[PDB]
RNA sequence: AGCACAGUCUUAACGAUGGAUGUCUUGGUUCCUACAGCGAUGAAGGCCGCAGCAAAAUGCGAUACGCAAUGAAAAUUGCAGUGACUGAAUCAUCAGAAUGCUGAAUGUAAACUACACCAAUUCCCUGGGAAUAGUGGUACUCCUACAGAAA
RNA sequence: UUUGUUUUGUAGCAAUAGUAAUUCGUAAUUAUCCGAAGUGGUAAGGACUAUCCUUGAAAAAAGGAGGGAACGGCUUUGUGCUUUGCUACUCUUAAUACUUGUAUG
RNA sequence: UUGUGUUGAAGCGAAAUACGUGAGUUUUCGUGGAACAUCUCCCUAGUGCAGAUCUUGGUGGAAGUAGCAACUAUUCAAAUGAGAACUUUGAAGACUGAAGUGGAGAAGGGUUUCUUGUCAACUGUGAUUGAACAAGAGUUAGCCGCUCCUAAGGGAUAGCUGAAAAGUGUUUAAAGGGGUCCCCGUCUCAAAAGGGAAACAGGUUGAUAUUCCUGUGCCAAUAGUAUUAUGAGUUAGAUGGUAACAUAUAUAUAAAUGAACUCCUUUACAUAGGCUUUACACUCGGGGUGCGUUUUCUUUGCACUUUACCU
RNA sequence: ACGGACCAAGGAGUCUAGCAAAUGUGCAAGUGUAUAUGAUUCUUUAAACAUUUUACGCAUAAUUAAUG
RNA sequence: UAAAGCUAAAUAUAUGUAGGAGACCGAUAGCAAACAAGUACCGUGAGGGAAAGAUGAAAUAGUACUCAGGAAUGAGCAAU
RNA sequence: GAUGUUAGGAGGGCAAAUCCGCCGAAUUUAAGCAUAUAAUUAAGCGGAAGAAAAGAAAAUAACUAUGAUUCCUUUAGUAACGGCGAGUGAACAAGGACCAGCUCAAACGGUUAAUCCUUCGUUUGGUGCAAACCUUUCGACGGAAUUGUCGUU
């Protein structure tokens, strides 16, 4: 909801930020990835 | 068998009393060494409804003899009480309808 | 039980990461005077007015504060308009 | 680029606001890296750094004069005493696991286990 | 009827009864009696049985940091006498 | 430039699909040996962070994929960059320093980054000179000593 | 200093905004924004009437009252109390200056 | 024990003028690219599969089959593009029909939002579309909410039970505050629809707005001392009205003495019925302005003609 | 009558205790050196080797509730 | 010689850590996990819980060039 | 007793294979089942260590006697228990591993608590680079203790 505590919306924007690729450059030398509407965070 | 409807009371769970707006417990002044040796007389200023019983209650007011101040008491009124009444309660006071006297 | 070590409270170099640039703060410089910062989420209203005092020798009239899903608070401070915010964002870049 | 001995040597002063232009140097480094530019943006590690050693210098300078002040003393604060197992500090001393009375220690000096051979 | 006893019913599923429970960090903890269903956060013991081989080895010792003890092992063989250094070059 | 009916089924050769077999194995398993408690000096666990470009795992804690010191000792690199000609690059060790918010969690609370009260507090020079709303303390039970009231 | 007759103002906000138009380098000028009613849809308020073997929360917070404890200013006797010469004297809102740790949100 | 391997081991495919009766054994060709036997004798076992609605994995016939059917409905032209029934634009025909696929919220979700790219998969047909993928960005409050209060109620304290775990929660309690000795008093949580300090309009962005900008307000707080200034009152607290009651307009109606101790009020409350007032809504006529119809009729049909909080 | 669409891989009388019979082996009125000890063996070796002329089991004698 | 107390060794160790081994298993086996495994994912919750190893000596040899294609791809007189 | 945010301290939680207390099933077997068995087990609650617990006889024996505890071999599937059914089931001696004994209470000491702790000091020598650590005996101060510390045995 809008509505949000400080901690659930800490919460959001991590799972954000780990929803994201691998770097080009590191792959040149993920698995763990969700979509919105697929899998729930639950959390 | 399972437990009855009877032996479920007990639990006080969904059969404790609906008391929401119930209006106090009516109790009588507590004993005073004025009801013990004369009497008080203190007014009765509002006779209302507690939801739970039938009978009116009556909020009579005392004044405070310890201190200086009132003390409000609910009663359950007698039929015949009327707003503005003073009743008297202890062992002098006379014998008439809404007044308190041993026995 | 006493501490022998510097303090480890965030002053202005910690407390002030960095400006925002994007196009909705840049544009805010020139429109409404104001400066858009990016700060630690410890910052609070005070914090910020006197850490950018310390940073920069501008004051302001007020600061608009929020937290970002990316970990940080965006500040919006509005410059005194004895001054300009084109000439302190000239300043630092 | 700094190294740890060199600024041993120096007064906290020397400490302090050197480690005050570092970390002013880093900020601008990191305002930087903010804005498009990223041709320095290497340094900051180096920086970074520098600032880890002069904090490492700073603060063992001010540890070993806060032991000073209380050298000996006999009632350090908690972080100045021994960080031992919690087990090891509740023990008795060796000396009280040790200690006997002087019944028994009169026994023992009078008869005391000894040394012999059997043919 | 309608919002029956299956599809019609899993509708009305709003209003979560757990949440995040601060100390073990899993969603157990019951918003309405303010325990956690995993870890039974209020009481001071951790809320373990022996007849979950499972739940016990899946938050045990050593699933996570170890971020003291792990510094304290390997202390027993080298017998250092706390304040020392190595002797200087 | 011409010729085979089609389908169904059988055989061979070569392919497709699939991942068996064989061969590997920085893994497991079992035995043997040895040592063995961590925590209010805040543990285990949980969150949150930390890299120039950085999701996970691993590592670490506002000094944050690492500081110092000690041994080795020239590389480290995907790019950028940093390195001596050895406290410098990288390994290993790891005693010094540092160790966010929590958690028995302990000022009151908790799907609050909510709210108290008491000391203002911290740093710098050799009594001054600065900067800070920041930092500490305050649970319950109990022991020893003390204090001042009570019968 | 009263009672009648007029002018102004959308009562201030307020036209400077908004809307719909006409133009002009492509940002500006222009003109309008005022005369009378009907239905009862929604909401709220009012004063009422009726119903209950049903009478339909609490506290934070705020206010009113009863009561009448205390009492001017400058100076002075002696021991807070009698005292001596003199009168321009208390509360309230705002601003300023200095101390207060940095004295708005 | 005694052997084979890069001049190609194991394995595998097809085989053989091969041996055996048979389980099998042994060879050839191909493939393969690194190990393999030992039948000399013996030791050892997790040692031999067609089945167990066996277990796991893979794959069939069914079969290009069932099917891709609620929600009345599409059409013409253009743009983009390798490609357009289902992307965009214009035109038309229609639908939803204020009980709406229209606006605002809650629960729940959590970046799906926005811009720019963009098509491997997904978007059960297509797809240049997209809630997909990729890179960046975006959420601004003294006045909107939480935060405070208390409710149904929860947790805890004192005890008391119980081996404890736990159960109950004033049941022998010496259990912060007020004035200056006395008086009062368990703590804590529980409402984003109950109670409650205070905001409006206009504008603004790709994405936020009672949050930004402009203007105008409002609420709460505002320490001590001293100067001023505003006002009252006083030679220790004002005055009008018969009364109901009224009076401080200073930038701002700020001040009309008042302790302990008390007593009230507000907060603060159901349902039904009609009657009534006001605002908003709708509608009618006039005036002005613009547009439309105009074979014919039509002093005509439509749109605008507005005004917040605060004082 | 039930199970089996197809193929691959996996898939079921085993291990320990105790008793007996059978057979092989050693010794024989005996037999087994248990735990443990020693000892220039201490990769293998956690196995091999050893045991200053009443340890114990079974056997060498049966029978009876039993004194025996 | 009860109704008081202390006490090392010989003993045990499906835990943790660290060494060493084996007529053990050899990726459907062996721990659930040889791998980013108590992970992904599921359940309101207590809990449940996988799949997934191998190019080559060397990618410090991981496919350059041309042609055809919008591209994916394909082919080559081209190439490790 | 009460109260103290007076000074100094302790407990709490995690982890469990081995270990110590408590509490405590049923499946199962008996070819049914109820005593019995499963089992003084699983689950549940609490508490410790590198081991724990047990331990220096109110013990055995009946001998020519042994001599704290624990563990191994054995006693011994024995004595015994048991719808005397299914089942259950020790001890002493013997051989070994290891080997260790002690102190309170009570008695005795009043020509003198001879005890103990807190705080504050002095020096006695040592290994550290430092940090720190080990030794050290001369006090003083404030208490505790005769409702009994210490010495003797």
């Amino acid at each position: 909801g809008s509505i949000k505590r400080f901690r659930l919306k800490q919460r959001l924007g991590k799972c954000r930020r780990q929803n994201r690729p691998v770097p080009h450059w590191y792959r040149l030398k993920n698995t763990k990835r969700r979509h919105w509407r697929r899998t729930k965070l639950g959390l | 068998g399972r437990v009855i409807r009877g032996q479920r009371k007990g639990r006080g769970s969904i059969f404790k009393s609906h008391n929401h707006h119930r209006k106090g417990a009516a109790k009588l002044r507590h004993l005073d060494y004025c009801e013990k040796k004369g009497y008080i007389k203190g007014l009765v200023k509002d006779i209302i409804h507690d939801p739970g019983r039938g009978a009116p209650l009556a909020k009579v007011i005392f004044k405070r003899t310890e201190k200086y101040g009132k003390k409000e008491e609910l009663i359950i009124a007698s039929e015949g009480m009327f707003t503005g009444q003073y009743i008297s309660c202890g062992t002098k006071a006379p014998l008439s309808v809404g007044n308190i006297l041993p026995i | 039980i006493v501490k022998s070590c510097h303090s480890k409270t965030l002053d202005k170099y910690g407390l002030i990461k960095y400006p925002l640039t994007s196009e909705k703060a840049m544009k805010k410089i020139e429109e409404i005077n104001t400066l858009v910062f990016m700060c630690d989420k410890r910052a609070n209203k005070k914090n910020i007015k006197k850490s950018v005092k310390n940073l920069f020798g501008i004051e302001c009239d007020k600061v608009n504060v929020l937290n970002t899903l990316n970990g940080d608070k965006k500040a919006y401070v509005r410059l005194s308009g004895e001054h300009d915010a084109l000439e302190v964002a000239n300043k630092i870049g | 680029n700094v190294k740890a001995y060199e600024l041993r040597t120096l007064k906290k002063k020397e400490l302090l606001d050197k480690l005050d232009e570092l970390k002013k140097e880093l900020s601008g480094l990191r305002i930087s890296k903010a804005l498009g530019n990223s041709a320095k943006n290497s340094k900051i590690h180096g920086v970074r750094k520098n600032v880890a050693r002069v904090l490492t210098v700073y603060n063992q300078k001010r540890k070993m004069e806060l032991r000073q002040l209380y050298k000996n003393k006999k009632f350090k604060p908690y972080n100045l005493r021994k960080k031992l197992t919690k087990n090891k500090r509740l023990q008795l001393s060796p000396k009280q696991k040790a200690a006997m009375t002087l019944r028994q220690k009169k026994k023992v000096q009078n008869f005391p286990q000894r040394k012999y051979l059997v043919v | 009827g309608k919002a029956g006893k299956g599809t019609g019913s899993f509708g009305k599923r709003n209003g979560k009864t757990h949440f995040l429970c601060l100390r073990c960090g899993k969603r157990s903890y019951h918003l309405q009696k303010k325990k956690c269903a995993s870890c039974g956060y209020p009481s001071a013991k951790k809320r373990r049985f022996n007849w979950s081989v499972k739940a016990k080895r899946r938050n045990t010792t050593g699933t996570g940091r170890c971020r003291y003890i792990k510094t304290l092992r390997r202390k027993l063989k080298n017998k250092f006498t706390e304040g020392s250094t190595p002797k200087p070059k």
